[PDB]
């Protein structure tokens, strides 16, 4: 009837969420608001470095939901080492960007390989967003609040985001090296010359933590987004309907569960410690007041149930088990576990594979560029070829012609030959 | 007439150069002896929000008033009943990206008088076809147009 929470790891710097790359290692990467990514090894251990330091590039600043907002890392992080963080920069700038683990420590990225997807224009510190996460068709999924921004400022206003208090959805996995990523087929506004082809769909106003279901029960939805929005406080979700080509957005559909009362966020429960829980969702307030929401297959109606056991955010290790992070320079992190078993059933098991170099053909032989996540070796001006070895010549080289140094061609005479 | 695409501009360059609006000249504030270039715009035909009621949303240059007002025209010959509106002119102060060319009254944020988005491309063709020597589709909420100084 009541479930129990443990301490996993005390003195947290403002923790905003927990997640895992899925690469075997279970390490937990805790997102810091200042602009700071710490690892913990299953075991319980810290990492003396940060496995990723922007606080430079970040504004934090307490009362105001500026700094670090989300990170999700990419479904082939094992192969690719490709991540993707949310931020707020310069009144500011929500900002996400595309970063790429260092291939000598797996344990901390390289801040080289930066590479900035979005960059959104903000006006106040509230309403923000801006939760990020893959999908089953691993697009990447970009939930942004309104930010407080009216219609009469997106009207009278010049340079303002136009993505705000909208999903984003667009598609990392790209051959392509014009541009940072692609709008995914299935999208509403994919060959639209009208509107923004990165929004799926919008409504959104202050969403909290999206909780989201990979396994809808619904045959016909492979993916469910559910945000607890307080504006008056309801709570909408957004239906991503199996094999569907979308030629216009999505309503997001209301509907008002919850009792009373704001809500930090929610998520649904995919673990095996638990199995009165698995397939729930679970939503909880800064107070430590949480419930349990779920619907039905026919009706499709809701029931909310209290359950037993300040609130910053929600985690999740590789194993699916959720984590809690609760609350200067004093945060906590704890783990949800099931008095009804153990706290590791013998079901629940995995060995653990340490993360690793990357060993991908791109990210070994690739200069002169960067690597997409799918493998390919896009070049830097001044060079081709698969991995940009083949030289650039301006002008090229006419008559073979093999160019070497700074536009000197290899003839036949002249500088082109 | 086709309408101009999400994000697009004419021509397709940056605002300040030479074949557009033309380089940026400075900030005319209110208490700068340049400001009696810019007499208000009381064209009939066109809706001012004036949101700031200072009425700075009708203050602009000569050659954004011709350019404004030829495009007040193609509206209502467009669109019946639907005529030309103004959200934003002439700026006195940080509300812009600084160099904006609002700031000298030769920017104009405009857009349907119904508000209905649909035809807020097909507005932005109007305006280049119109003379503005810089229509771009700022946003999905409003066409951005610009024209060059005296000094051309
Ligand atoms: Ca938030
Ligand atoms: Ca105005
Ligand atoms: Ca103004
Ligand atoms: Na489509
Ligand atoms: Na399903
Ligand atoms: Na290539
Ligand atoms: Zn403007």
């Amino acid at each position: 009837n009541c479930f129990c929470i443990q301490e996993v790891v005390s003195g947290l710097r403002q923790p905003v969420g927990a997640l895992h790359s899925g690469d075997g290692s279970q390490r937990l990467f805790i997102l810091e608001k200042e602009g700071y990514v710490k690892i913990l090894t299953p075991e319980g251990e810290i990492f003396k470095e940060p496995y990723l330091d922007i606080h430079k590039l970040v504004q934090s600043g307490i009362k105001d939901e500026r700094g670090l907002l989300s990170l999700a890392f990419h479904p082939n992080y094992k192969k690719n080492g490709k991540l993707y963080v949310s931020y707020t920069t310069n009144d500011h700038i929500l900002r996400v960007v595309e970063y790429t683990v260092s291939r000598k420590n797996p344990h901390q990225v390289d801040l080289r390989t930066a590479r900035v997807f979005l960059e959104v224009a903000e006006l106040h510190r509230k309403h923000l967003g801006g939760q990020l996460l893959f999908g089953p068709d691993g697009f990447l999924y970009i939930i942004l609040g309104d930010g407080m921004i009216t219609l009469d400022d997106m009207e009278e206003m010049d340079g303002l985001s136009d993505f705000t208090g909208s999903v984003l959805r667009l598609d990392v996995d790209t051959d392509m090296c014009n541009v940072p990523y692609s709008i995914p087929r299935s999208n509403p506004h994919f060959n639209s010359t009208n509107q923004p082809p990165e929004v799926f769909a919008h409504g959104l106003h202050d969403p909290g933590r999206c909780a989201v279901d990979r396994h809808p029960t619904d045959i016909n939805i492979n993916l469910t987004i559910l945000c607890s929005d307080s504006n008056r406080s309801s709570a909408r979700i957004l239906q991503i309907i199996k094999g569907k080509d979308y030629e216009s957005e999505p309503s997001l559909l209301e509907f008002k569960p919850f009792s009373n009362g704001p809500l930090v966020g929610g998520f649904v429960y995919r673990g095996c410690q638990s199995e009165r829980l698995y397939g729930s969702y679970v939503f909880g307030d800064r107070n430590g007041n949480f419930l349990t929401l779920q619907q039905s297959p026919v009706t499709k109606q809701w029931q909310e149930k209290p359950l037993c056991l300040h609130i910053l955010g929600f985690g999740e290790d590789e194993l699916g088990e959720v984590y809690i992070l609760s609350s200067t320079h004093n945060g906590k992190l704890y783990k949800i576990v099931d008095p009804k078993r153990p706290l590791m059933p013998e079901e629940c098991r995995a060995t653990v594979q340490p993360a690793q170099t990357l060993t991908s053909e791109c990210s070994r032989l690739c200069r002169n560029g960067y690597c997409t996540p799918t493998g390919k070796c896009c070049c830097s001006p001044g060079w081709e070829g698969d991995f940009c070895r083949t030289a650039k010549c301006e002008p090229a080289c006419r008559h073979g012609g093999v160019c070497v140094r700074p536009n000197k061609c290899l003839c036949y005479l002249g500088p082109q030959c | 007439l086709t309408p101009l695409a999400y994000k697009q501009f004419i021509p397709n360059v940056a605002e300040k150069t030479l074949g557009a609006s033309g380089r940026y000249e400075g900030k005319i504030t209110r208490n700068s002896e340049r400001f009696k270039e810019l007499t208000p715009n009381y064209n009939p035909d066109i809706i001012f929000k004036d949101e700031e009621n200072t009425g700075a949303d009708r203050l602009m240059t000569q050659r954004c008033k011709d350019k404004l007002n030829a495009l007040a025209i193609s509206v209502m010959n467009q669109w019946p009943g639907v005529k030309l509106r103004v959200t934003e002119g002439w700026d006195e102060d940080g509300h812009h990206s600084e160099e904006s060319l609002h700031y000298e009254g030769r920017a104009v944020d405009i857009t349907t008088s119904d508000r209905d988005r649909s035809k807020y491309g097909m507005l932005a063709r109007l305006a280049v076809e119109a003379g503005f020597d810089w229509v771009y589709y700022e946003s999905k909420a409003h066409i951005h147009c610009s024209v060059k100084a005296e000094n051309s």
